[PDB]
């Protein structure tokens, strides 16, 4: 379901309040904690063996930042998301072979992390808009599987 | 399968919901209906508008069942027997809808109890709701 | 989907032995028995109360032959499975709101049915070819979800 | 969650395996590696080749593992805790792979045991294999 003018305004409004050097790190870190098999994709990243270990790993926070940045891009280019993530699709699908269900999980963890931070400001209607967005990034990301 | 830490995580986290359980049930419900409009086809007889009394009442039922699942976390299949007959035999809910509702419950909790919603507690709660979902979508009678 | 000339020959020879009046009904019947929530889409088929009821239900068989028939059309159009199924994708996705996970399930059920029928003739290489096909077909069903 | 019937079906279907335990185990293995090549990434130390004595010996373990899981179905988590730690803690097997192996086991069974592969038994094996899959992918001790 595409974006109507009201929610477009709503999501971009609160994306501006997002701190761009943490939430990405908490989203990835929570993905690695809540869905631990995803760790396998990061043996290069070192210590991931406990939550607090994960949630402070400088690699993780570092990596997160560029994932959030990837998300920012999709926001700016909703009308054509698959083009945006064309290259990303290739790396994740063709190179690493990440099962695309894992994409959906990360989008939902990011949505959780927006709720954690923004609290009551993350209303059901603003979640509804964001759920449209993340499902776009997950779908665009697996386009090469299709 | 829940670990010892999972169990303690969930019970202390739930105890913090306290008197807001029913309220959190109804909000998770509303979030699911707005976020995932296909789930509405399961409630064709519900008034689904904002502030709906039917949704508020149903939320309380769902919250109370989750509370009882917490009380009975070691023997959930027996404790949830009647709910699995309803959901697995009569309604035949698609399991993907339980993942949507569980996600919305975790969004509600993170929005309302940020200090409780640590990464570890997040994981424990995710496993608990997955376990409840499996029982409710499994025909074991 | 790209099959080799060899898996092409072996798939087509097996399919030429398929009982076009039963295999479809067996695959659907099993889907409904193995994944009971799929029964919600077929309330107008009558008795689905037990496995023996499911498999003997005449509407189940009727609709199974139709579904088997689409998998045939796909087998002659492995090239643009997307186009060949564009209309069918319209139905299950826009009209019917079938969660695309169920498309994978029925293709795998159908794979189990061919194994059941053909035994040792359904070799690992042979199944590998069919997996390619039903992965292809399910993809083209979920094209509109894309 | 398995029903009474389910455990009887799984016992009555998997028992007929018996002698050919290694054979069917190795074949479902091979079925998985050919049909779903990404799954080889967990087996770079194996000889993947057809008829590989390492795949065959492995097949014998998964099957006994599964017969062992059939043997302790009602306390599978305790009975499988060592396999859990292998696959969930040390190997980090993504759970989709368990669905692929479970499919290939069902195919092998349908190919070799048609008279046992009634719709009812197929539903039970699928649940049993989903149950093993959850236990093997969960960190619970
Ligand atoms: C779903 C939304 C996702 C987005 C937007 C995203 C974005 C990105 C980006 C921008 C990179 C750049 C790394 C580079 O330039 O080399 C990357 C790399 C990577 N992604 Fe993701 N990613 C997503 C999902 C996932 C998931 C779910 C996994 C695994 C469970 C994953 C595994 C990886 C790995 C292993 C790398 C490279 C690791 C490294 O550089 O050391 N990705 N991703
Ligand atoms: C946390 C997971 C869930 C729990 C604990 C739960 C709990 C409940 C409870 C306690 C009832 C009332 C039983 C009664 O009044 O006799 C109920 C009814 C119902 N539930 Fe669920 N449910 C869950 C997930 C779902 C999902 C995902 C759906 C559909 C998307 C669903 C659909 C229904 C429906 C349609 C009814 C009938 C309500 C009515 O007709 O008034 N449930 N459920
Ligand atoms: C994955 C491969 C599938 C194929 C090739 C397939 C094929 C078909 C065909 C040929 C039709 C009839 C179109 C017509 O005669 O106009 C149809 C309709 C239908 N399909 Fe399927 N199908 C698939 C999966 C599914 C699944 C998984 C479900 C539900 C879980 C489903 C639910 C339905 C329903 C409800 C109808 C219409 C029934 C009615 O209106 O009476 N399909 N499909
Ligand atoms: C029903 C599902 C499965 C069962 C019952 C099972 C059972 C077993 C058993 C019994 C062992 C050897 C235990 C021992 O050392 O004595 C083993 C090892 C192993 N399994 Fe699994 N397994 C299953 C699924 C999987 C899947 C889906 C994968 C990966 C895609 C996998 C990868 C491995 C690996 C890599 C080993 C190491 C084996 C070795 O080095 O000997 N397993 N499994
Ligand atoms: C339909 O898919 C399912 C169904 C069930 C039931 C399941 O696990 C049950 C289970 C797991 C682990 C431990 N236990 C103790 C008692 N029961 C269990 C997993 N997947």
């Amino acid at each position: 379901v595409h974006l109507t003018p009201v929610e477009k305004s709503a999501v971009t409004a609160l994306w501006g309040k997002v701190n761009v050097d943490e939430v990405g790190g908490e989203a990835l870190g929570r993905l690695l904690v809540v869905y631990p098999w995803t760790q396998r994709f990061f043996e290069s990243f070192g210590d991931l063996s406990t939550p607090d270990a994960v949630m402070g790993n400088p690699k993780v926070k570092a990596h997160g930042k560029k994932v959030l940045g990837a998300f920012s891009d999709g926001l700016a280019h909703l009308d054509n998301l698959k083009g945006t993530f064309a290259t990303l699709s290739e790396l994740h699908c063709d190179k690493l072979h990440v099962d695309p269900e894992n994409f959906r999980l990360l989008g939902n963890v990011l949505v959780c992390v927006l709720a954690h931070h923004f609290g009551k400001e993350f209303t059901p209607p603003v979640q509804a808009a964001y759920q449209k967005v993340v499902a776009g990034v997950a779908n665009a990301l697996a386009h090469k599987y299709h | 399968v829940l670990s010892p830490a999972d169990k303690t995580n969930v019970k202390a986290a739930w105890g913090k919901v306290g008197a807001h359980a029913g309220e959190y049930g109804a909000e998770a419900l509303e979030r699911m209906f707005l976020s995932f409009p296909t789930t509405k086809t399961y409630f064709p007889h519900f008034d689904l508008s904002h502030g709906s009394a039917q949704v508020k009442g149903h939320g309380k039922k769902v919250a109370d069942a989750l509370t009882n699942a917490v009380a009975h976390v070691d023997d959930m299949p027996n404790a949830l027997s009647a709910l699995s007959d309803l959901h697995a035999h009569k309604l035949r809910v698609d399991p993907v809808n339980f993942k949507l509702l569980s996600h919305c419950l975790l969004v509600t909790l993170a929005a309302h109890l940020p200090a409780e919603f640590t990464p570890a507690v997040h994981a424990s709660l995710d496993k608990f709701l997955a376990s409840v979902s499996t029982v409710l979508t499994s025909k074991y009678r």
